[PDB]
RNA sequence: ACCCACUCGGCACCUUACGAGAAAUCAAAGUCUUUGGGUUCUGGGGGGAGUAUGGUCGCAAGGCUGAAACUUAAAGGAAUUG
RNA sequence: GGACUUUUACUUUGAAAAAAUUAGAGUGUUCAAAGCAGGCGUAUUGCUCGAAUAUAUUAGCAUGGAAUAAUAGAAUAGGACG
RNA sequence: UAUCUGGUUGAUCCUGCCAGUAGUCAUAUGCUUGUCUCAAAGAUUAAGCCAUGCAUGUCUAAGUAUAAGCAAAUACAGUGAAACUGCGAAUGGCUCAUUAAAUCAGUUAUCGUUUAUUUGAUAGUUCCUCUACAUGGUAUAACUGUGGUAAUUCUAGAGCUAAUACAUGCUUAAAAUCUCGACCCUUUGGAAGAGAUGUAUUUAUUAGAUAAAAAAUCAAUGUCUUCGGACUCUUUGAUGAUUCAUAAUAACUUUUCGAAUCGCAUGGCCUUGUGCUGGCGAUGGUUCAUUCAAAUUUCUGCCCUAUCAACUUUCGAUGGUAGGAUAGUGGCCUACCAUGGUUUCAACGGGUAACGGGGAAUAAGGGUUCGAUUCCGGAGAGGGAGCCUGAGAAACGGCUACCA
């Protein structure tokens, strides 16, 4: 969502299984891993010098974009690190064969490597269920008005 | 739907309560006897085989 | 439901066997096997309603345990047993040899080879990966697994095991022109050539096939058997060659046929 | 018994869902085992497949692990002294993932002066080429030395105990090791 | 101020049917069986009935919203004739 | 192999599309409802065709078109090209 | 495949509704009934109640034979009751009560998991720095005899005996590489001999590279040149993507597996010894793949109701961190911290005489109505809940408790 101090909780945040030798001293500080979603979509540059954690990223963090990709703009973004998307499209009903709006909401979840209010069309992808209704993750970022 | 639920078995056990309460008079054990008659139509014919 | 299904309800069939509708309400469900049971052909449905040597479901099983029909080599029991696509199934008795491949309507055809060719049968590589202790492996697309091969092969192309250890002789690459066989779909048993691979991350990749009357058509790439080089197949290729006649030019083809 | 279904839970519009089934088994929780200090009581637990879970019940001498050095070496457990999810399993001693605890730090002591020689917290002249190769790395971290004087390590249990058996872990050491005792002292 | 001519916007008036309607009549009730410019509301035989019931606004008088059971072969509207 | 690559709706073509049911091709079940059979021989160890095809307007995937209907861009240039 | 006609209607014209007419893979009932093919049938009301009988058991050459079973190899050898063992009983069949984003349909996902079975691969390392392996040990069923109960697929105590039961247990190559080191002879040092190195589990660490090319540095500094110091071909698979597959190091484990099983044949070698060696199968076994599945999951779609406008968080409601639990993701549960999440594009509540679908009737088109029911999917076995066994069951022709 925004910037905050990394070590806030209650327990050490890192990344697991990645360990920095207290022993040897390299001009390079800390050990970061990252990798990149594939499909297509370039790492931000947030993710790769950043500080932050976030194990749902799929930059920098233990999930994958496997499945759907999707589109909508954010409606709300008032959720710890997640936002909420609307798609919106028109469904046709045959007999009167005209169409009529609908609108659903995705809860999607925002790694802290995207800077996103309201507006904003983000692409979402499949991102293996991580909290009871979040199932899509914040890849790409496009901007409402400038 | 639960008191259309509860009204429908109320009806249907007052119902079996009065199909068994009508057939007490012939549970033949004691206090039963139903009356046969056996009557038949032609002279070459025995009632008793 | 508790626990896998036993039963097949005729009529939960798979069409290409060509069962009658009536005469029993069950179908025979391959056990498991080689193949996945709505591709394969068990050897119930083979010996006694498309070669119609067998006649009742007891004559069928005293054609097998009399130990006479050898399934790639080796001697099976099972009535229900998913004999599918390439294999290479003898009868020792008559001397008959058959491959099962599919007809270009797209049921499986009865094609009688030699003693040669008997002896071998392609098999299209679907995953290559490193075993325990380092050795690689691939998988071919009836389940038969092969240590060792060469470095070259990767996923989507044909090897040519023999029958009887495995050992991959050699093997057909992935690129345009090579004679493909279609194994699903709507293009079910047709015959072309590769023109094009449109390759789509995601999933679904689609190939571009030219047959040899130049009609072109489109199948996803799981449907895709290549069988060799343009022209010269590894093969004998069914009666018809998988040339997709339409229901009009069948119809004069038939007309050729009846008087004299 | 207990079931982790989402179905008995309220839908994301604050719907109530209407049961539409009973409870299956491939849908079952079973009750958590606490991990105590003491004698060793392992319990088998069969599992879907039929494999097996080895609860702990009561667990001790689990291995640890010095994470720079590379090495691993069976210990005891002295007790907990952290926990980051819930206050009262420090309370009663109870040994999870992630807890902080306090090892002997003997097996440690002793590997050190075998392997490079030096004394902390103060002839077979193969072994001194040992030692000398190795010199000139035998400088570690100003907090752990400081420990091995105590007698006493701190480390964190990277294992599940409720479900291998065994406790297993890692010494803490470095900036994470600058983190716990900064909780130790603000918070405990 | 009045007269003549033109124009824009009005309230209306008279004749006619190219059309429309069941007819009275209508420059809109026209451009609809050759049926689609945009869009809101309302109706679906008569009694029972603006009744019962619930909600709502009103100090009250009341208003707004508003059924069904049952029964019935009617209920109507336009013009002339004895 | 790197990238800039407006966002859609619409419409054509195609792929993956259970059988049964519907339309429909072939076939004298004695005709037909049906069924997927059967047909031809020297009927002395036989030969052989068939068991098609179409329909599914939503949602998802691929591609052709760029009319119609939306959307964004250089006005403090905080704009493009070397 | 496209026709209307009567009531109102008293003379006329129209709004209007009713009645008539025809179809029904739509139910009942009445009258009548000769022939052939074909065939639905206690769904609606009462998912109400059950007398009686049957519906799931199973053996090949190939697990165990001393039946005082039958019938014709001196350990047995043919057929073969009973019983132990293995497997099956989780399929089939029935019903439609529940159920309104639930089930379901089409389409995705598992880089988020379990899998008996079939199919293909897969085990020279076990004790050990002094030993049963031309083969370790017990219990028992069936059986013998003695009893109890009114009764049941009730069983007690006593004596026997087998395993593919249960419980233990060993052979097998050489080479290589690491730690520890008898050390000596004096060094730019190099050395006898001790250990360890399968698989499975758990933890920690490392490798898993690759947009094209030029020098000055020091440290670890190696083979060779000509000891000036020169210096090379250097091994790295797959995905769109991985902390992937795989490998290496340090350890851990009430140490998982690594055949004490069975059938059919008598082959070959000489050193001619009951020596050595060997064929064709059957059943087991770890891991991987495959197959039959399963569990969760993405997008879109469901009937009536505003006389239901606000709903969800007490008692998890939406999100974050950590743990527990699971086969596994996940508020699934727990501890703490945030205050969110849905809605006039109809949320939430209510009704359904609502299982969803393929499909059925009706035909000028679009539609209207129906779908308990021969196929697919879901659920239930009088109502709830809990659990054993097993790969798979919250099973009812399984058990336990409560209610009727």
């Amino acid at each position: 969502s925004t910037e905050l101090t990394v070590q806030s909780e209650r327990a050490f945040q890192k990344q697991p299984h990645i360990f920095n030798n207290p022993k040897v001293k390299t001009s390079k500080r800390t050990k970061r891993w990252y990798k990149n979603a594939g499909l297509g979509f370039k790492t931000p540059k947030t993710a790769i010098e950043g500080s932050y954690i976030d194990k749902k990223c799929p930059f920098t963090g233990l999930v994958s974009i496997r499945g759907k990709i999707l589109t909508g703009t954010v409606v709300s973004t008032k959720m710890h690190r997640t936002i909420v998307i609307r798609r919106a499209y028109l469904h046709y009903i045959p007999k009167y064969n005209r169409y009529e709006k609908r609108h659903k909401n995705v809860p999607v979840h925002v790694s802290p490597a995207f800077r996103v209010q309201v507006g904003d069309i983000v692409t979402v992808g499949q991102c293996r269920p991580i909290s009871k209704t979040v199932r899509f993750n914040v890849v790409k970022v496009s901007a409402a008005a400038g | 739907k639960l008191q259309r639920k509860n009204k429908a078995k109320q009806l249907r056990a007052q119902r079996i309560l009065d199909s068994i309460e009508n057939r007490k008079l012939f549970e033949g054990k004691n206090g039963a006897a139903k009356i046969i008659t056996i009557v038949p139509l032609v002279n070459d014919l025995d009632p008793l085989d | 439901a508790r626990g896998p299904k036993k039963h097949l309800k005729r009529l939960a069939a798979p069409h290409h066997w060509l069962l009658d509708k009536l005469s029993g309400c069950y179908a025979p469900r391959p056990s498991a096997g080689p193949h996945k049971l709505r591709e394969s052909l068990p050897l119930i449905v083979f010996l006694r309603n498309r070669l119609k040597y067998a006649l009742n479901g007891r004559e069928v099983k005293a054609i097998l345990m009399q130990r006479h029909v050898k399934v790639d080599g080796k001697v099976r029991t099972d009535t229900t047993y998913p004999a599918g696509f390439m294999d290479v199934i003898t009868l020792d008795a008559t001397n008959e040899n058959f491959r099962l491949v599919y007809d270009v309507k797209g049921r499986f055809a009865v094609h009688r080879i030699t003693d040669e060719e008997a002896s071998y049968k392609l098999g299209k590589v679907k995953k290559v990966q490193l075993g325990k202790k380092g050795v690689p492996y691939v998988v071919t697309h009836d389940g038969r697994t092969i240590r060792y091969p060469d470095p070259n092969i990767k996923v989507n192309d044909t090897v040519k095991i023999d029958l009887a250890s495995g050992k991959i002789t050699d093997f057909i690459k992935f690129d345009a022109g090579k004679l493909v066989y279609v194994t699903g779909g709507r293009n079910l048993g047709r015959i072309g050539t590769i023109v094009h691979k449109e390759r789509h991350d995601g999933g679904f990749d689609l190939v571009h096939i030219k047959d040899s009357l130049d009609n072109t058509f489109v199948t996803r790439l799981n449907n895709v058997f290549v069988i060799g080089e343009q022209g010269k197949p590894y093969i004998s290729l069914p009666k018809g060659k998988g040339i997709k006649l339409s229901i009009a030019e069948e119809r004069d083809r038939r007309r050729a046929q009846q008087g004299l | 018994g207990i079931s982790r279904d989402s179905r008995h839970k309220r839908s994301a519009t604050g719907a109530k869902r209407a049961q539409f089934r009973k409870k299956r088994k491939f849908e079952l929780g079973r009750q958590p085992a606490n991990t105590k200090i003491g004698a060793k009581r392992i319990h088998s637990v069969r599992t879907r497949g039929g494999n097996k879970k080895y609860r702990a019940l009561r667990i001790e001498t689990g291995n640890f692990s010095w994470a720079s050095e590379g090495i691993s070496k069976k210990t005891r457990i002295a007790g907990v002294v952290y926990h980051p999810s819930n206050n009262e399993l420090v309370r009663t001693n109870t040994l999870t993932k992630a807890a902080i605890v306090q090892i002997d730090a003997t097996p440690f002591r002793q590997w050190f002066e075998a392997h490079y020689g030096q004394t902390l917290g103060k002839k077979s002249k193969n072994a001194e080429r040992k030692w000398a190769a190795r010199a000139a790395s035998a400088k570690i971290e100003s907090s752990v030395e400081s420990q091995f004087s105590a007698g006493r390590l701190y480390a964190c249990i990277s294992s599940r105990p409720g479900q291998s058996g065994r406790c297993d872990g890692y010494i803490l050491e470095g900036e994470e090791l600058a983190f716990y005792l900064r909780r130790l002292t603000a918070k405990k």
